């Protein structure tokens, strides 16, 4: 069985590239920088 | 007081094992010049699991960084850890491995004595402790399935009594890279049921598949393709290296995994990934987390899960986590997935806690599946074995180096007997 | 010699760095190109007076004799629980506005000497004091008065 | 914990749902980034921000695209922003058949998703129009795929009713009129407006020549916060959400109710003038302040819902109750002897920043299920059968599916909904 | 998401889709070298519906000039193009840039209704075309003769495309004489003048307006029956050197010279005219009472004049974006019954096309009638 699928997933067929100015597929997801933040080692 | 030694070989494993001494090095918070800096004192007690002491504070890794070629050791020096690395261990070639398991494995089979051998019994003996045996080679390549699988039946003819534990990297039809990889893969999985007990299997196609799927990034490079599986490496000894509330080690990994002699092939898995735009959007907690666990898309040999019913099941957890829910929905999944486990057997599932949670998360579980499905990967490098074997193609590489075509015959014929035991059991 | 300004390349963060892109001279669309569906719309979470008449009418003083004829309300009326209830000064006629009014120096002093409490000179100056501090706008009243004597 | 979940389709649902959310975010305390420096319409993430429970479904790309880009765009689930490829080009079976049925999956799960997190979950409210091929045809796609579900449950849709005289589609009654021919079996609560009311209210109470787009958006959305106040805001005479189907349906096919808002005014006249609890419904029933284009005189009122809202005494209200309903101007209906309905809570008029109304202490919200509305049927299947006789623009709607056996099916489908305010109209003895 | 593949065919429409590029250029803000200028985050949003772009911030139009083209290049805007496509084959660049795009919508030739070149390869690579992609829309834009070859090509060009627009040069001049006092009509005045008139329909497929309606939308709309699809277009704010500071600029102004009968682009007869369907594209940041106010209030003045039998007689459109230079401004397009007399004078001046030109022409008659 099959499961659900946005648009523009898995880039396996080949498609044209853009610079993420351009409102195109898979647009938003590149544009945020992934983020990360930590403080220490908390304890047990 | 349980130390864990690493054996990297290859173009394979000196680039992936690269991302494996990272994780390390930030969750003991390990400089790249050989110092410790950090100010809570839980993860310098356990320090000597993976670093070794000197003189002034500095920690260099329990490591081997071995090739046939001069070629990787010029890249892993070239990272920014390679100053971390130990001086003598990087044992070099000045030839090359050159794609072929002759080489390595007959040719190269006195070399790796004076190579490996006495590194290792000049390493692993001066420990105060010991615990095991891990090695991660690349069944399609040279070093790998050359030097690497043949050390693989030569420490485990000295010490018989630890653990091998081998994150393999089994190749896939679809991601190719060479024509010949029915002739270095098949040729080394026949050795690997006789002296590795614990056999992860790895694929190149379901590792891009999932920073397709779940972290939604379009041109993944190795880099960001290691770290699914650095984060595994590191996430399995959660309980070898911190406190925590039901520790768990690599024979209690075992005991519940391996029920037969020859059962004992696994595939990976971990849990907490979603994408880099819903960072905030998604509560990590204990249900979704093994939500993201079970299903086929997280998974990373590249296989279908619900062909074949789970013999056993394993886990482990990390972070500040309530006991209840995590020993509840692992209740609820063997009962209403009654179709895809097996019957016969009471429990199939293990899970084990740790304290710390990684670096910048909170949870993390790392997944261990002994599934009778891995008889997919292991059909269809068969499948195109015997479909090339009858022209006898490529064979003219290998009558001229020192290997029969009778032991090629015997590598398949004991190929199908590992499958007619997952078939049977089914 | 150069500006020590040099911008990322797109709106993607953490790119590799790139120039500046000059905007020509008659060419400055940004001013003049405004959206108009999400622009008229800037509400942040991060001011007027306020229009009609109160359901008590506290705003406006209450008149003395009332008319037979009025029915606005004034809020002297309380609730039914305390018509219910009374206080013993709501018993026998004295009620909030003879507790709120403004009487006198002489007024206090007489009640003093005259309610069961024998008070010094310096402690009724000092309790003048508190009970003009505990008021906002500053008098003497019934209720201030007992209310600092009892916390003080 | 009456939570609804607000899906915002197509174009004429959606900027009143950018204006719906400012709302909701002013209220509280929340901020556009959805940190408070609200459990009806809000999920809350423990790093410190809450996530509103709407998803913005349209096919038309560069609507959604200004709110990823906008001020807003920290606010939502990235993956409820949902779009697909070409716009419906105001073709039904464009909208519910060719491109529509692309994108049915992927929201089935996203009603799951949202559904699966909330507890005490009480209803939907879509916002959608009765003209498109985005925005009325596929409402009727997210409408039968629920009821199949989830079933019973309290469905409050905002659908911009084509006014009489003025618009601007042109191939709109080839399926408003099949519209209707599925929400008369699922939808129990589907509140219209026409525009063409508020252009004139503006230039009569509101000191307001040359009204935009932007200003009507702002009054839809204080009718939405109106009927939600009694979720979010703990009052003396509440009503809740399963309640509606039993006071306003009197007959399963009798379901489309008006609205208004009664003291829309400017900072210059309602400083001159008070407001009391006994005007502000005077001027609900007044024919000059209805916010759907009607004129009520000609109408038998069935069952008001008066929601008030503010510093009201409920003694106050009855007593302007008595006076109203002795009139004789306005007439009701023998076998309603009952009529009316309140609704008392304790929350203001809240008021937008940068607006045009006025600090007001009082305002109420008159939801009048009346009869008037029937002849307002009686002119949208007479423009049915003029384009339908000479089978104009039927050659692109036969372009993607659709027959013509359905087209007249509906139709008598639509005579039969005018048929049935006569035997309900016409008294017993 | 729509997308536009662009074919300058024969000489006219070459020349016009000249001045076409150089309007959405300098309307987008790209040096004609191709470096784009980011001003404002509006331009760049929706380039992907007219373009392609290349390595170092050039960008590179999807047009294709079959048939004057060292001309062109010559020309001011020449460098932008991609010379690898310059056909004088077609079937291969056509699938070329239409298999490189990902869903397609409509396509944008240029061509005339009088000669050898922009009629019957106009018709021939529209066949070609169609039997390529079945389901997209193809803008045509067309210059047919003065009624003081056609026939030849109309029919299969009417059975095809159904996006034309066909008034032309003498309307042109009297416009050019009468409501812009403009003394010498040069060829790039018209060209520039029919070329701001293609800019002002792609708005809603570059910018997010308000009421936003694309060219299948438009399709829908306008066309009531298969074979009634040629179209009468006009700009409405248009006025001379000192006229401006005694005119004034609102809705209702621009209103009264979008209808106004001498500012179409028409020779012909609104008085002798019905109207089936009008859309009236507005640009700029107006309130929108005074546009369906004006609307109505305008088809209120004219009960008989247009068309009966029809409740809406009109549409509106408008864009948050406006031309360049200009507060606002508007774009009126017409389908009336004031067109058929040009069809009449060309087929009193191959006999089965001539009898479905009659066709054509007792279709109009009998679609008029009560
Ligand atoms: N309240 C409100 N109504 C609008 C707005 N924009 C357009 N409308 C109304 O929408 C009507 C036509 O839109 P619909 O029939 O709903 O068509 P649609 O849902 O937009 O479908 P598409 O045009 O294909 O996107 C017009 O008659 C307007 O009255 C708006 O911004 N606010
Ligand atoms: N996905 C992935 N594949 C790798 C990586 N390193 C090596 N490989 C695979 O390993 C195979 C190459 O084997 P190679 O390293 O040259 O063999 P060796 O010379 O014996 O070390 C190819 O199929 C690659 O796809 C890695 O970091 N990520
Ligand atoms: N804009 C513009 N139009 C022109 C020019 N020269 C000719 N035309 C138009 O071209 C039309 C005739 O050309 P056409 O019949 O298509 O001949 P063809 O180009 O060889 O196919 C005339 O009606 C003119 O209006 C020019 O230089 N500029
Ligand atoms: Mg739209």
């Amino acid at each position: 069985a099959v499961s659900p699928q946005s648009s523009s997933t898995p880039s396996w067929k080949i498609e044209t590239k853009y610079s993420t100015r351009v409102l195109t597929g898979n647009w938003t997801e590149e544009r945020r920088k992934f983020i990360k933040a930590t403080e220490k080692t908390p304890q047990t | 007081m349980r130390e864990i030694v690493h054996l990297q070989a290859g173009q394979c494993g000196n680039q992936i094992g690269a991302k494996f001494w990272e994780v390390i090095s930030d969750e003991h918070g390990i400089d790249p010049t050989g110092t410790y800096h950090g100010d809570s004192d839980l993860q310098l007690e356990r320090i000597n699991v993976y670093y070794n002491e000197a003189t002034g504070g500095k920690y260099v890794p329990r490591a081997v960084l071995v090739d046939l070629e001069p070629g990787t050791m010029d890249s892993v020096r070239s990272g920014p850890f390679g100053q971390i690395f130990r001086p003598d261990n990087f044992v070099f070639g000045q030839s090359g491995a050159g794609n072929n398991w002759a080489k390595g494995h007959y040719t190269e089979g006195a070399e790796l004595v004076d190579s490996v051998l006495d590194v290792v019994r000049k390493e692993a003996e001066s420990c105060d402790c010991l615990q095991g045996f891990q090695l991660t080679h690349s069944l399609g390549g040279g070093t790998g399935s050359g030097m690497g699988t043949l050390l693989i039946s030569k420490i485990r003819e000295e010490y018989p009594d630890r653990i091998m534990n081998t994150f393999s990297v089994v190749p896939s039809p679809k991601v190719s890279d060479t024509v010949v990889e029915p002739y270095n893969a098949t040729l080394s999985v026949h050795q690997l049921v006789e002296n590795t007990d614990e056999t992860y299997c790895i694929d190149n196609e379901a590792l891009y598949d999932i920073c397709f799927r779940t972290l939604k990034l379009t041109t993944p490079t190795y880099g960001d393709l290691n770290h699914l599986v650095s984060a595994t490496m590191s996430g399995v000894t959660t309980c070898l290296r911190f406190p925590g509330q039901l520790n768990a080690d690599l024979r209690k990994l075992a005991v519940n995994m391996v029920p037969f002699p020859r059962l004992h092939f696994f595939m990976p898995g971990f849990a907490p990934l979603t994408s880099r735009g819903s960072q905030q959007y998604r509560a990590l907690t204990v249900p979704e987390l093994t939500q993201q666990m079970f299903d086929a898309k997280n998974m990373m040999a590249a296989c279908d899960p619900r062909h074949g019913r789970y013999l056993t099941v394993a886990a482990v957890f990390r972070g500040r986590m309530s006991m209840k829910e995590v020993d509840e929905q692992m209740l609820n999944v063997q009962n209403k997935n009654s179709s895809y486990f097996v019957e016969w057997i009471p429990n199939n599932v293990k899970t084990a806690v740790c304290d710390i949670p990684p670096r910048g998360l909170k949870m993390s579980a790392t997944f261990i599946g002994n599934s009778t499905a891995i008889q997919e990967l292991f059909k269809r490098i068969s499948e195109q074995f015997t479909a090339m074997f009858r022209r006898k193609a490529f064979l003219h590489w290998y009558t001229g180096e020192g290997m029969d075509e009778m032991e090629f015959t015997e590598a398949e014929s004991n190929m199908n007997d590992l499958v007619s035991e997952y078939q049977q059991y089914q | 010699l150069l500006k020590p300004e040099d911008i990322v390349l797109k709106e993607p963060g953490s790119s590799e760095k790139t120039l500046r892109t000059l905007l020509r001279p008659s060419d400055k669309v940004s001013n003049h190109y405004k959206t108009t569906s999400s622009e008229i719309s800037a509400v942040v979470g991060a001011c007027y007076p306020t229009y009609g008449v109160p359901t008590i009418r506290s705003d406006i003083p209450a008149p003395l004799i009332r008319r037979v004829s009025d029915r606005t309300s004034y809020g002297e009326e309380g609730n039914a629980y305390s018509l219910l209830h009374p206080t013993i000064f709501a018993q026998k006629g004295v009620f909030e506005r003879d507790f709120f009014k403004t009487r006198s120096k002489q007024e206090i002093s007489e009640i003093l000497c005259n309610i069961g409490v024998k008070l010094s000179e310096d402690e009724f100056e000092n309790v003048w004091n508190l009970a003009s501090k505990k008021h906002h706008r500053g008098e003497v009243c019934v209720e201030n008065i007992r209310s600092v004597l009892d916390e003080l | 914990m009456r939570e609804c979940i607000s899906v915002h389709v197509g174009q004429a649902g959606v900027q009143i749902g950018n204006a719906c959310w400012e709302l909701y975010c002013l209220e509280h305390g929340i901020q556009p980034d959805g940190q408070m420096p609200f459990n009806t319409f809000f999920s809350e993430t423990g790093a410190g921000k809450h996530v509103p429970r709407a998803v913005f479904v349209d096919l038309e790309p560069t609507v959604i695209d200004e709110v990823r880009t906008g001020t807003y765009r920290q606010l939502f689930h990235p993956e409820q922003l949902i779009t697909g490829k070409e716009d419906a080009a105001n073709n039904y079976a464009r909208g519910h058949y060719t491109i529509g049925k692309e994108l049915i999956d992927l929201v089935l799960d996203r009603i799951r998703k949202l559904a699966d997190q909330c507890t005490g979950l009480q209803g939907f409210l879509i916002f959608h129009s009765f003209g498109g091929g985005t925005g009325s045809g596929f409402t009727s796609l997210l409408m039968e795929r629920l009821s199949v579900d989830y079933g019973k449950k309290s469905k409050l849709e905002f659908s911009i009713y084509p006014a009489p005289q003025v618009s601007t589609a042109v191939v709109e009654p080839y399926n408003s009129i099949l519209t209707t021919h599925t929400t008369l079996e699922h939808s129990d609560c589907a509140f219209m407006v026409d525009n063409e009311a508020i252009y004139d209210i503006c230039r009569r109470n509101l000191d307001i020549e040359r009204p935009t787009y932007t200003n009507l958006n702002r009054l839809i959305g204080q009718i939405v916060s109106s009927i939600t106040a009694s979720l979010r805001f703990d009052g003396a005479l509440n009503v809740d959400l399963t309640e509606f189907q039993t006071n306003l349906v009197p007959y399963p096919r009798i379901h489309f109710p008006l609205a208004t808002y009664a003291p829309v005014i400017s900072a210059e006249k309602a400083y001159h003038e008070q407001l009391s609890v006994a005007e502000i419904t005077n001027a609900c029933f007044e024919p000059a302040n209805q916010m759907v284009k009607c004129d009520p005189r000609h109408g038998k009122y069935m069952a008001c819902c008066l929601l008030y809202r503010g510093d009201v005494v409920p003694k106050d209200v009855n007593a302007a109750i008595a006076t109203i309903k002795t009139k004789r101007t306005i007439q009701f209906v023998d076998w309603c002897p009952t009529g009316f309905k309140v609704g008392i809570n304790y929350q203001p008029p809240t008021v937008v920043p940068g607006g045009d109304l006025a600090k007001v202490q009082r305002a109420v919200c008159m939801l009048s299920n009346t009869t008037a509305i029937a002849e307002a049927w009686a002119r949208l299947d007479h423009k049915f059968d003029l384009m339908y006789a000479k089978r104009a623009f039927v050659h692109w709607y036969v372009g993607e599916g659709m027959e013509e056996g359905e087209f007249s099916e509906a139709r008598e489908d639509m005579a039969a909904l005018e048929k049935d305010y006569e035997e309900v109209g016409m008294d017993s003895v």
